[PDB]
Formats: C-alpha cells, structure tokens, sequence
RNA sequence: AUGGUGAACUAUGCCUGAAUAGGGUGAAGCCAGAGGAAACUCUGGUGGAGGCUCGUAGCGGUUCUGACGUGCAAAUCGAUCGUCGAAUUUGGGUAUAGGGGCGAAAGACUAAUCGAACCAUCUAGUAGCUGGUUCCUGCCGAAGUUUCCCUCAGGAUAGCAG
RNA sequence: AGAACUGGCGAUGCGGGAUGAACCGAACGUAGAGUUAAGGUGCCGGAAUACACGCUCAUCAGACACCACAAAAGGUGUUAGUUCAUCUAGACAGCCGGACGGUGGCCAUGGAAGUCGGAAUCCGCUAAGGAGUGUGUAACAACUCACCGGCCGAAUGAACUA
RNA sequence: GUGAACAGCCUCUAGUUGAUAGAAUAAUGUAGAUAAGGGAAGUCGGCAAAAUAGAUCCGUAACUUCGGGAUAAGGAUUGGC
RNA sequence: CUCUUAAGGUAGCCAAAUGGAUUAACGAGAUUCCCACUGUCCCUAUCUACUAUCUAGCGAAACCACAGCCAAGGGGGCUUGGCAGAAUCAGCGGGGAAAGAAGACCCUGUUGAGCUUGACUCUAGU
RNA sequence: GCAGUCAAGCGUUCAUAGCGACAUUGCUUUUUGAUUCUUCGAUGUCGGCUCUUCCUAUCAUACCGAAGCAGAAUUCGGUAAGCGUUGGAUUGUUCACCCACUAAUAGGGAGUGAGCUGGGUUUAGACCGUCGUGAGACAGGUUAGUUUUACCCUACUGAUGAAUGUUACCGCAAUAGUAAUUGAACUUAGUACGAGAGGAACAGUUCAUUCGGAUAAUUGGUUUUUGCGGCUGUCUGAUCAGGCAUUGCCGCGAAGCUACCAUCCGCUGGAUUAUGGCUGAACGCCUCUAAGUCAGAAUCCAUGCUAGAACGCGGUGAUUUC
RNA sequence: UGUACAACGGGGUAUUGUAAGCAGUAGAGUAGCCUUGUUGUUACGAUCUGCUGAGAUUAAGCCUUUGUUGUCUGAUUUGU
C-alpha cells in the first residue's frame, strides 16, 4: 500500500549522523580557491561570539520594495581581538590526499597557546616548547632547514595563529589555536610572509572588512538528549496516546525487517558542527575607538557593548566583527570566520551597508535606554542623590 | 522553476561574475592586504621601541623497524 | 503575487486561519465575512491555509444584507488582531481583524472603507489604497 | 454562488436505489406513497415509466398517506383526479386512530385473489423518504412492526413483514429522483432534507410563508403582523426567548424549527388540487 | 451414580436492633382582604405534602484513548457520575441445599467454584485421538494393492516377508 | 481430465547439476592403490588462459532448459546460402542531356494547361518520354521520376532461408 | 473560624511525623497547569479540557396529564469603610 | 347471474373540551444540530511534582534447543555474495521457536449435556 | 465476442483438402451535440493517525520534438523519479464525486493484524422483522460490551571505551550521508507577434511558497527567580513579620527555553539523456555514426556541507633523579 | 603564592511598584466636649497625602570590582 497523501522528510539526511562534534571549536573543511597572483592574504579569523543587538540600516537596495527605506535588522556581535601567527604547516599534494608534510614554530610562545598542550596546567613545569626553541639558537639551522622544505615541496601553505583570549572577558585562560590557509602569491611568497609574523599579531580587519560576506562555522548550541517531536519535528501524536505522544508513531513496514537509518529517533540534539555561509559584515569594530556603537545618523559616543554588558559575556573592549543575522553557536564560543568560498553574484554581497543606529540598550531585561547618562536624565535624581 | 544546478543561471551568473563581482572582490582583497601591511608595519615600529635532525632519525628508524619487525607495512612487506 | 496586486509581498504572520469570521470593512452591505480559503497558499500536508494582512481571501457573507449572503466573493484583509512585524522595527496590531469585499481583479465592491487600513494593504492594493480614508 | 449542500442530493445515493430495484424486482404489487399535501410533487414518475416499460405485470397502486392533514374536500379532489391514471387510496396511518386501513386490506386480499397461482404475492412501498410507507405498513399489521421516525432517512434496507400467509408487506428506503425541473428549493418543503445541516435556513422561510398562509400561520405561532419573513423569524424569537448571548434572536435555529414544523404536519398546508373538470 | 458437607460470600422471606448535613420547590388544611345572592373566584399569608428535587455521610458503579496490568488489589486507585427518607442502607438472630434453593429472570447468585456448588467413593470410568514407550551388533527384510460386507466408519480375505 | 502399463521416491546414503523430493551419474562393510562415470579444467576450485574451424559486440550480451512462452513479426547489425533477373548490344552509383507532337484531350468553375476533382486513358513521333511520379503556380511557367541517351568501366539487383 | 452546611480550607484538645534513602534535573512517561491569532478547521465521535457555577434582584418560551417545564432562556449586581 | 371504485376552491362533517400515540415529566439510554468556550487542531512551546537517570542497601518474574548482521538462492545451520574488532550506557519498539491467546472464525469422531417436540421406550400425577 | 470477407503467407504432393497474419464488414438506443439529466443483488469488511523508503507506467517543475504552433494558451510525443503532489464536505469506511486552493493536487509497491485507534470477525444482555409446532436460526435491522513487551537478542538513534612506548596539540580524508524547492513582481513591454481582441521570453533585478540548518537582538508565549506586589480563609494577641491552603489565587515578571507566533542563512565545476549538429564512410547519391566529434535536462559525478575508519594515515610538542 | 581562586561587600544592569515607622485633619460620617463655632473642637474612621521610583530582589548559566576574609591539598598511574 502505498503512502496515502504525499509528505516531504522531516530533517536532513545530510546532516548525519546528529552526534555530538568532535571538538568545540568546529572545522574549516574547505578554504578558498587560492589565487597566486593575489597578494598573500588569511582565509579565515578566529573570534568569540558576544551576543546580539538590533540595528536600524539605511537600505539602498535598488528594485527593492524597501529601497531608500530604513529597516530594523538584528545582527550578531563577534568579539575578535588579533591573532598572533606562532606557526606554519606546509602541505604536501598527495595520491592519497594532502599531507601535512612539517611544521616550523615561534621562537617564543605565550602561555596562552602553552596552555592549550596541557591538561593540568598548574601542576606542569610548564615544559611546553623548551627544546624547541634551542633551534632558533643554533643560528636557526633547522628552523631554516624545514622552511627551505616547505618552499622546496608544499603546495598549500597554513599558518598557525591562536586568539590573545586573555582579552575576551571569558574566565578561560587557555587559547584557542588553529590552522589558516594563507592564499595569494607563490609558495616562497606565503612561507616568508608567515616567517615575517611569527610573533606579530594579525588584526581582524587585516582579513575581514565591512560589506564583505562570510562564513560562520561554529560548533552549534548544545541541547542533550532530545526526543523526535523536536529533534526532528514530528506532529505530536493524539492527546493520550497509548505509550505517549511525543513520539514518532509507526517505525517500520512487513520489511526490511529493521528500522532504517532514515526514520526519525530521539538522541542528542544540537551541539553539532555547522558551517553557514554569507554573512554580511555590518560593522568591523575598532577597540581603542570609542564611540563604535555610534554612527553619522546618532551622535550619542557610545560603544557596542549594551548597559550591563552583554549577558553571559562581558564587554567588548576589542576589535569586534558585527555580521547580519544569527550565528550557529551561543555566546562565549569561538566561532571560525571564512572568507566566502566563491565571488558571490547576489546584489547582496556588492551593498554598501550604511547603519543608522545600534541598539546598545541593556540585554538583561526590557532594556530601554542607550547610555547610563541617558538612564540618569531620564530618571532624575534618585535618594542615593541628595 | 529553473534549479540551483541550472546551466542556464548558472551560466548567466558566471557572465556576471566576471563583471562588478569579480572587481569588487579584487579591490576589496587589496585594500585589505594594504591593510595588513600597515598592521605589520605599526607592529614592527613598536618593536623598535625597544633527514631533520636526530630525534627524527632516530624516530623513524624506530618506526620502520617495528613495522618491518610485526609485518604491519603499507609499503614493503 | 495575485491578480490585480501591485507587486511582492513579504512575510506577515499569519492571523486568520480558514473558519475564521472577520469584519466587512466596507459599505458593501455585509458585516461579516467567513474565510473558506486563501490565495497563494502552499500545500503543506496538515497546515490550515492562514491569511494576513494584505491578502486575498474567499469569504462567504454570513450576516448581513440578504442580497450577499450564500455567494462566495473573494475579499481582501485589511486589518488584523495578531501582531506583525513593521520593518521599521515594530510589532502592531489593530484591534480586530477585516476585510473588503472585492472582485478577483482588485476593484472593490463598496465605495468606502470605514476604519484603518494597514499601509501593506494600501500599498498592495490601489483600489484599497484608493477607497480607505485611513491608512495605519 | 455556493456549493451544492450534499443534504440536497440524499436519497439519489446509488446503495438506496439498488434497495429500491431490489423491492420492485421482488413485488407483485407496488404501493406508491404519495403524502396528500402536495402529491404531485411527492410523485415520483420515473419509477412509474420504469414499471410501465420494464415491469407492466406489477400493479401501481397509489396511497395518498398524511390524508388526515388536508381538507376532505382536498383528499377527495385528489383521489378524483389520480385515479384518472391510476387507482389510489385514500388513507391516514396510525396504529389506533388509522383511516382507509380496511380498505388497503381489502384491495391486497383481491390482489391476491388475482394471483392465486402465486401462493405468495409481496406488496412493496415506494416514495419520498418521509411519505409514510413504514407507518402505512405499522398500520396495516396493527403495531409498531417497521421503523418510524420524523427525520427522514431512518429506515435503509428494505425489511419484509408477513401481513397474512398469503401476502407479505416490504418496507423500503424512501427515494428522491434527480430531475432538474424540480428545484432544490422544493426537495426541502417536502419533507426529504434533514433541516438540521441546511447550512443557511434564513432563506427557505419565505417558501414556507408563501406555502402557509397568514391566518394559519398567525395561529400555529402567537405572533402577528410580520412584514416578511426575515423579520417573522426575529419577531417569533422574541417571542420564544430564542435569542443568542447578547440580545440578538437566534436566528437560523428558529428557521430550523420553523422548517420543521413545517414538513412534520404541525402547521396547516397544502397545495390545492387542480381545478374542477 | 452412591453417600455426604456448605446460606461466614451471595439470593430471598422472617424476628430483633441501628444509620441517613444543609438547601430548592411549596400540596391539602387554615387565616385575613376584595368580588358575587350563592356555589365559588381573585389577592396576601400560614402550613409543610412528596416512592419531589440540589447535594453530604451512606449506598451504587456511569464515563475516561485515565493509573495499574507478577498490581497495593485473583477487581484496587483517581477523577467523573446515579441515588440519597426511601420498593433505603445495614448488624445479629433465623429459614430455604444441589437434577435442589433463591431469583424485580441476567442462567443471576448459592464461600475467588455454577450452562448445574463442594467433598469422598464406585474409579485406575470409558479413547475414534494426542504425547511418550529405556541396551549393542549381525543377518533377512516388506507393503503402501487386488476381493467382499449398499456405502463412511469398522472390518474379513488375497498380495508382498518369513 | 479418465483408463492401462512401466519406472522413481516411501525405507536410501554417495559423485555431479553453486543450492534442492522429482535431473544426470552411481552393486553403501573397514582401508590402500589404480581407473572412471555424470560434470567439468581463467580464479574462487582438483583439472589445458589446450589445439582447431567459424560466428557474435548487446547504452545492463550470453553462458539455459527450446515440435516452452512473451515468439508472429520489426532492424540501412553481421555472416553463409537459395531462386530469379540484368550485364563490354556497357551492369549498379553518379553527373550531363532529351523527357516531344495532337494537346490547354473531355466534363467541371472564379481558375484547374499531366499534378483540387469525375470519367476516358488513345494516337503519332520515337532512342525514349505517363492524356503523367512528386515539389510547384490563382492558373501557367520551372523543377522532378519513369523512360531513354552521352561520360565511366565490371560486376549488380530482388525476393526468400539459416 | 469562614460558610447554608457534619462541604472544602485553617486552627485548639488528643495523636502522628509511619511509607528505603542520597545526588542530579536528559528524552519518554504519570499527575497538574499556561499559552499569542483563529475557534472544532482536529476526530469515527467537541473525547478531554475550557466556559458556567454561590447569593440578591429583574425576567423567563414551546408544550403539558395544568402538577410541571423552570435554576428554562436572558439580564443587573456583589469588597471595604 | 348481476356489478363494485370521480365529494371542492385553505379546514368540513361533527360524536355524550377533545377528536390524541406528533403523549407532559423523568433518563449516567441511542442520534442530530446550534450558542458559549476552549491547545482538539493550525503548531507547537513552556513550567511544577514524581519517575526515568546515578549511587548505598534490598532484590524478583515472564521466558529460555542452541545461537542471534544483511542480500539472493535453497520447488539463522546449506549455497553464493556483502562483510566482520574487546567490553559497553541510555533510548527505542522494525524483526526474532522471543514471549505474550494461538486464542477467535473453520473441519472431522460416533462425544458428553442443556433445552424442545405426536422421534422411541418409560414414568410421577390425574 | 460471434458470424462473414480478402489473402501476405502456410500446407505442399491437389493450392480447394484445408490452415491462415494484416485489413475489413455486420450486429450494440432515433444521424442535426436532444437525450441516452439514469441509478438495477460486489456475501467485501478494511481504514486513518503518525512515519520511512522504493517504482516509473511523469501530474507538476527542467530540457527537447511534432502540430495552423502568429502571439498567448493548448494538444500529442521523447529524456527524465532531482524535487514536490493540499485544505475541507460526504457516507460501514475508502475511492468516487463535491467545494476550493494549488505548479500539480500522478498512479502504484513494501507497509504499518494485538506502535495507537474506528467499525466489523464482537462471545454470555436486550429489542423488532422473517422463518420454524417448538427449543431456536436467520433475508434482516438496532443497541451495550476488559486485552496487559523489551527488563532478552538484534536493528535503529545517540553515548563511553581497553590496547597497539606514554602524553598533548594541529590536521589529512578512505568510506558513508547529502538539499534545496516552486511561484510572481519590476525591467526587457504593452515590445516581438496581431485586422483586432490580446500579448511572450532570454539578459538585468526583488520578494515569496514548501523544505532545511541554525539562532533569541526584538516581539509573543511560558515562570518555583515563589523576584516583586496584591487577594481570600485561617493561624501566630494587634502592628510588623510570617505559616498553611497537594506550586492557594491574581497582576507584572528578568534569566532560560522557545514560535514561519520571532529572525538569519542555504553554490558551482565537469560528464551525459532526449534532441540539435560537424566531419564522414558504409553504398561513386546521400546520411548526426560506423571511426571521430560540438552543444545539450531539475539527471549523474564531483565542489560545497555532516561524520571521521573507535584495528586508516600525517605533522608537531614534552617525555619522570635520587 | 598570583593582574590566582573563592566567600562576602561595593557599583552598575535588570524586576516590581512606592517598604517599616511617624506625621497630617485629607477624609463618607457617627459619638462626646465646650469657645455654639464655619480649618468650633476631642476621639474613632476604609482610604488619601508627605518622607518614598521608595523598599525588596538582582546569577543561582548578568556585567564589573583600588574593599574585607580565607585557600592553594591530597590520591592514582604511565618508558620506546
Ligand atoms: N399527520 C400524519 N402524520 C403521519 C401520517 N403518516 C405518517 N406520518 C408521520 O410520518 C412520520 C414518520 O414518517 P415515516 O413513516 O417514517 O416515513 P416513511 O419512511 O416513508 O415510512 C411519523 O412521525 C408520522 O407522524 C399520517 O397519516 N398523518
Ligand atoms: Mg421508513
């Protein structure tokens, strides 16, 4: 018998399995196509997601019904001070695939990264990179030795670069390291570029700038164990249903004799890696700029972060990357931003994005004021006053 | 109507990629790279303000031996 | 989207399932109007066809002028009691949920629209635009 | 204009017209119900040609049933004129108080005079769902032996019932022909629509105010000088307290009632016979 | 079948005891007032009837995609419901005992037993039938068919192995 | 479907048919050696990627039973045949040329000349040329084939069978 | 005490604090609630919930065995001082 | 042998007020409809207690040939393949000689016993 | 279907002894779209709720071919299963049919017989009808009526995990999964095309439907923040401050969770199908095909996205002092 | 053994809606009192006003911290 009225899949099968991602801070699986004949650029930045606002923007989006028209939008405030490079991996193309073929490190590492190698920290000798860094002594033989490989034999040159998280109002002290691929110019040009860093932080709008769309990849918001009706959005079952109704109802026929791996079952949602594209950036914030929550179209000197902070996260002191819309992963996390993997063709991607106002009213509440000034004038003078 | 695996979009938008797209992206890529040499300009101005090697021989000898020693190699037997 | 519609039209949320009676907006004589279907809606297996502010509706006159009731006229809604969004970021509502009795290609039937009319609908529709005095 | 309601179409169902043939193909006399307020339109005539085509051997036999509710005069013209095309009988069927029931007697026990070669002769009854063809047959057997209720459509298999050893009564589904020259403002006046889905009865009042007339319709219900009907039915809710939460007369459900007794013969109509020759 | 034992459960009769808030309605009778000649009719009270009503205790057991389903329970729990002054509910005493009793009749109940209680014996009751039927090796080794009991069944004969 | 007979299975392993009631093989004590049956010999798998003559290319070949079904046919796939026909009086294929005269035959009608149609369908001149095979025109024109002829030079065509 | 009340709720006299405990707070359950806009479109079926609910006052239809229906229906109110 | 059923124009004739059963009231009876109202649904979300979960203590039962991954064949074990890595935790309800009825609707014996009747043989009573 | 007919062929010996493809003719309700608006024993209980997959015999969407195809629309056909295929009304149910919406409302398989449920197999109650002398059984009809995993194995969904010197970080990618979908709006335009009525499309743009994956700035919902306030009843002598009312009730309520009830985001390269061609034999013409080859569908395969072989691999850091 | 961590505290940021206490004539009126008068007056009196956007709560998964007080410690195992 034959499936009476016609349904579509509830969820994806794409996204499978839903397990939990292998590591907090989710993969760059694929990075854009590298143009040598582009100078030497990052593909990709590291930040920690702050939380969200609200934006007034004064869309100019021609053959638009609102074009020349204010529209209310929320966007997504990524906290990205600089990272600073401390390696570069050099990748040999293979008939098996790449290779990681060497790797060649800093002369000096901060604790921060040192950190990172270590599970029990406190306890160490804090041994992490000690003979190591007598290769730089030596006159930098082998230090010299495995660069000279990479020019000889890689064909995709990474660096290595970690966020100074010591700047993020987040209580972990253990940095967050990762690989870039650097694109544009030849092999020699990447691998001497890299060596020019090795302890030179790299800002965030040395790789990202406003109206530029990127990619989000992030490791999504954790939820546990979660049933069908919401791990994939089955209908609830009749009220009183026998055995519930949360559940999906009818999981097999005469055959095969087995569920398949295609009906729905409960099990952990969220908490998965997830990589979402075209994110266009409506603000690439400055840290020692005061008045980043200001624009030509409200005057009020003020940064982004909203009275009180933001909740569940401090404030944002540093370089900031504010991009429309909502992020996977919640605040506090470490969250990848690409660079779009192809020239996109949307009219999107060209506009200028002109902001008219930034909501920095408070998160923790029915916020309705901009600035503890404005709160205190609108209030007058309270008992704690004379 | 016409899919995302369309030849026909899909060619229209490589027409316009070539176009303002591709010009917008190259700009946008220079001056971020300028960008990126300020930032390590600055950086080295306050700067101013102020085989291998033997373990790895040994390392891979090693392995080669115990996968020539339990018969476990890919590449010879 | 339908005939006689001036242009897109974004998403509102959906205030006015099928079986749900609204106000007749104008002078056509009827007083209330019963939703037996919705213009444009998708097929979704168990989703009731929901109308909004701006769309088109068929209604069947249930009270009112004798001369209208037992017909099915199509009917466009020009207000509503769930609260949408206005780009221009604010969520509104009116106080009930109306329509106007209007042929399928636009035209109104009455000459006159008593009450407020959402500037989605006015600008949705000319003939609305043009027969309401009062526009949000 | 709306939608056909499928109250309209009840009784041409194809399960119900099959219980029909099946009593025809099985009686030697087939009684047809005719209810005696308005006959001809509770006649149904494409049965009629069918038997005189495809069964001339089985005997029609009119039965003009609810006689009690017209004049005698009435009753009388009637019979005069159909038995001009067919032989009819008056008759008003009640278990205790029954008119004509000796008489349908004795005409059955001659139809079986007739047939003596056949030492079973089964009489099957035809009509309008609400004519009256299971009271008939309670009455002939002198007590509640078939299915009686007001709400037509009660009865939907046909049942046989022994009158004597010689001849059997079969009950039938009451049935409704699809011929468009009647409206389908008329398949509700007589009696064959279950009043209870007519989704906007407002509108059929007017028919029962131009079927009625005033001086009986004033008496039935204690109210007076309506303008119309649409205000007839506000003034009778008033006067009954059928008014809806907030002070406005429950409007359809009165005309549900007003419906009702109409076809259940608790309001005086007919149609009068046709002229004298 | 013979001979016994049960009315502590329950069915029904009887004897002697016991139990049943607060409300709604407002019957006869009676009182005063006005009509009418009178029978009497209307108004206002009083009164407090009912196998009356709402609703406790009580008695019952309706409904629920109820809880439970090796349960707390071989019939419970929860809510909801029927009735609640009587043809009511109920203790004890007492009577009816099995091809019987008792039954507002459902084969209902008669000690978790009822389309004929329970206990013992005759009794190892009766089989067309199902299941089972206990060590080894050697040698020989079938029939699955004819013929009659009208036929099915049940059987008697020939045929093959000895 | 009925009759009559004979074999197989029942009670029966073993070799083979990948597998197995109905097929092929096969005289069942315990072994050894040789040889075989039926089936096989690329590898799985013991045994010739043996020799030899052909055929077949399948955009889901076949390895398979066959007086078995779908099954009678369809195909500008390939191969071998049979019969008949044409051919240095020049074959098949090509270009090139002629393709005429009565005559625009009769009837029809707005027109109809071989070619919208209905009936005739003959004669002459011929190497051959229809009272016309099709494209065409409002009718004609023109082109075309069928039919001859010039050039070329040797085999070809048709129907059938496997 | 509230209240019409031997209702529900709180308390005095008297009695008990017995029922394996601890830590977390996933899905699904059992029990109980809330939900914008629509209001039966869900379903075999308005099942279940919701809504109603005490008292005072106004008012109350068909029908009827004249007794009823009837708390018909439909309205206006309610605290404290 | 004969022959039989055609009265008027909106309530009649009437029978010692009615001409009814189209019967009030009542009902955990069956059914339809309407108002009100709502998570019944659109289309789900959230909250609370107890579970589940983890621990200390206590500690069963159903069931059980042996086991327990699939596909094609064979008129789970054999054939041919796909494969296949310890030990496991919560869910789940597709399949399981995996249990839970193999019950219910069917067939047959010469198989009891309840009831009926001009079946047979008897008999209390009369 | 029956009865003819003709005869490609067959038999063959005799083609009339017979068979016999295709083709065709008679029979079926009246030649002027009226009726023929028209119903006639399914001994059948399957069917809906949720949910998955497959088939192609394609309804839609993609691309083609043929039509008096002007345009618009349509019809017929080809490749094609990538992707969708509805809301209700109805009656034993289901289809049908009805109403509408829709791009379309395609047709099926495995289906979901004790996952959950409705009628029926519905057992002892009862009523009516038919039959029977009767007990009773049926041509019927109506009504009421307990059913109970998993705690075992496997599958599936998620979660740990021993050892291959130890330990840590950064990666690779075999394999397996895969996802986007449809509509209309501006412009091209009132242009092509058209007597006229009407009237496209590509290129360039903007939204929306369905789906999916996230997210919580805002809005809405929720509240044991028992956070704040109030109310009833009672109790602590009153005030205060509180208890209890199976979270007492009411109002607001941050945070969290959450909703097309909120918001954001979802691509681009190769190779092909039908088909359209190029060169070119077969075959002295010709020919898209034989050799060779260009373009071309929502197809396929990759890119991108998810997991990461726990017995696949690489790079790198530190490797115990008494 | 420190820009360390913690428990408190301070500051913001959010929620409610104006705390306890006292005062007032502000107050429906009723009692009593005499200066029997127009804020007559002494007492009661829901409520109203002033102190008072007060008071309370505020991370338990809010932000911040020039303050106070304390803690930094055990157990187990791993080698080519
Ligand atoms: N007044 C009147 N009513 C009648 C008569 N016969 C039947 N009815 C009504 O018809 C109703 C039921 O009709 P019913 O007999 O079931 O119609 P059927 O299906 O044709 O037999 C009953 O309630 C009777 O009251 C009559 O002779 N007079
Ligand atoms: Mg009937």
């Amino acid at each position: 018998s034959h499936r009476k009225y016609e349904a579509p899949r509830h969820g994806h099968l794409g996204f499978l399995p839903r397990k939990r991602a292998a590591s907090i801070r989710a993969r760059v699986k694929a990075f854009p196509k590298d143009d040598r004949s582009k100078p030497v650029a990052l593909t990709s930045f590291l930040g920690y997601k702050a939380g969200m606002t609200t934006i007034v923007r004064d869309l100019d989006r021609p053959g638009s019904k609102f074009h020349k028209r204010e529209v209310v939008e929320a966007v997504t405030v990524v906290d990205t001070p600089p990272v600073v490079v401390v390696g570069v991996v050099g990748y040999v193309e293979t008939p098996r695939g790449l290779r990681s073929l060497t790797t060649v490190w800093a002369e000096h590492l901060s604790d921060e990264v040192k950190r990172r190698f270590y599970k029990n920290w406190y306890k160490s000798k804090k041994k992490a990179f000690t003979k190591y860094s007598a290769k730089y002594a030596q006159d930098g033989a082998g230090i010299e030795r495995e660069l000279a490989r990479i020019k000889k034999y890689a064909s995709v040159v990474r660096v290595l670069v970690h966020t100074q998280i010591r700047k993020t109002p987040l209580a972990q002290k253990k940095a967050h390291l990762a690989e870039i691929q650097l694109n544009g110019g030849s092999i020699s040009e990447k691998v001497d570029w890299a060596r020019e860093h090795f302890e030179k932080t790299v800002a965030v709008d040395s790789v990202f700038e406003q109206n530029e769309m990127i990619d989000a990849i992030a490791v999504t918001k954790g939820h546990g164990f979660e049933g069908v009706t919401h791990r994939w959005g089955t209908k609830k079952l009749p009220r009183k249903t026998h055995r519930g109704l949360r559940k999906v109802a009818c999981i097999g026929a005469w055959h095969p004799a087995h569920v398949m791996w295609s009906v729905a079952r409960a099990g952990q949602r969220g908490y998965h890696s997830r990589t979402s594209i075209n994110h266009k950036i409506y603000r690439v914030g400055k840290g020692d700029d005061e008045a980043n929550g200001a624009t030509s179209f409200d005057r009020t000197k003020k940064t982004i972060t909203p009275m009180g902070g933001f909740v569940h996260y401090g404030e944002i002191k540093n370089d900031f990357i504010m991009v429309k819309g909502c992020i996977p992963g919640n605040r506090k996390r470490i969250v990848t931003l690409r660079k779009s993997l192809y020239t996109n063709t949307s009219r999107k991607a060209l506009e200028e994005v002109s902001l008219k106002w930034i909501d920095t009213a408070s998160k923790f509440g029915k916020g309705r004021f901009q600035t503890p000034a404005e709160k205190h004038a609108f209030m007058g003078t309270l008992k704690k006053d004379l | 109507a016409k899919s995302l695996r369309a030849s026909s979009h899909l060619n229209a938008k490589s027409v316009k990629r070539r176009g303002v797209f591709q010009k917008a992206v190259d700009a946008r890529e220079q001056r971020i790279s300028d960008k990126l040499k300020e930032d390590l300009l600055k950086q080295k101005l306050e700067d101013l303000k102020k085989w291998r090697d033997g373990r790895h021989h040994t390392y891979k000898k090693a392995k080669l031996m115990k996968q020539s020693k339990k018969k476990t190699s890919f590449t010879r037997f | 989207s339908g005939n006689g519609a001036q242009g897109t039209k974004f998403r509102i949320s959906l205030g006015l399932p099928v079986g749900a009676i609204m106000n007749c907006a104008d002078n056509s004589g009827a007083r209330n109007l019963y939703i037996i279907a919705v213009k444009g809606s998708g097929s979704r297996l168990n989703r009731l066809p929901a109308a909004s502010l701006g769309d088109m509706v068929m209604a069947t006159v249930k009270k009112g002028k004798p001369e209208l009731r037992k017909k099915v006229m199509p009917a466009i809604v020009v207000r509503q009691a769930k609260s949408w969004r206005r780009r221009d970021g604010v969520f509104l509502y009116f106080e009930d949920n109306a329509g106007v009795i209007a042929n399928p290609k636009g035209e109104m039937k009455g000459s006159a629209i008593t009450g407020p009319v959402g500037k989605e609908c006015a600008d949705l529709w000319p003939r609305v635009a043009s027969n309401s005095g009062v526009v949000v | 204009s709306a939608a056909k309601e499928a109250i309209f179409s009840k009784g041409q169902s194809k399960r119900i017209w099959n219980e029909l043939y099946k009593v025809i193909d099985s009686s030697d006399v087939v009684i047809h119900v005719l209810d005696a307020r308005d006959p001809l339109g509770t006649r149904c005539k494409s049965v009629e040609e069918y038997m005189k085509k495809e069964t001339p051997h089985k005997h029609l036999i009119y039965v003009l049933n609810k006689c009690d509710l017209v004049p005698t005069w009435v009753a009388a013209a009637w019979v005069k004129h159909l038995s001009k095309e067919r032989p009819t009988l008056a008759f008003h069927a009640s278990i205790t108080n029954s008119f004509g029931k000796g008489s349908l007697i004795q005409l059955l026990r001659q139809f079986s005079q007739l047939h003596t070669d056949r030492k079973q002769i089964s009489v099957g009854f035809i009509g309008y769902p609400n004519t009256g063809k299971s009271s008939i047959i309670n009455t002939l057997r002198k007590k509640k032996v078939c299915q009686v209720a007001p709400i037509p459509g009660e009865t939907k298999v046909w049942q046989y019932i022994t009158l004597m050893k010689r001849i059997f009564l079969i009950d039938c589904p009451g049935i409704v022909p699809p011929s468009s020259k009647d409206s389908e403002e008329d398949i509700l006046f007589r009696g064959v629509v279950r009043v209870e889905h007519v989704t906007h009865p407002e509108q059929y009042i007017p028919g029962v105010l131009k079927r009625c007339q005033v001086k009986h319709l004033e008496r039935t219900y204690e109210i007076s000088g309506w303008k119309d009907a649409t205000e007839f039915i506000e003034i009778l809710a008033r006067k009954q307290g059928r008014l809806l939460k907030g002070g406005e007369p429950d409007e359809s459900g009165v005309s549900k009632q007003i419906l009702n007794d109409f076809n259940r013969g608790k309001i005086p109509w007919f149609v009068l016979p046709p002229e004298k020759e």
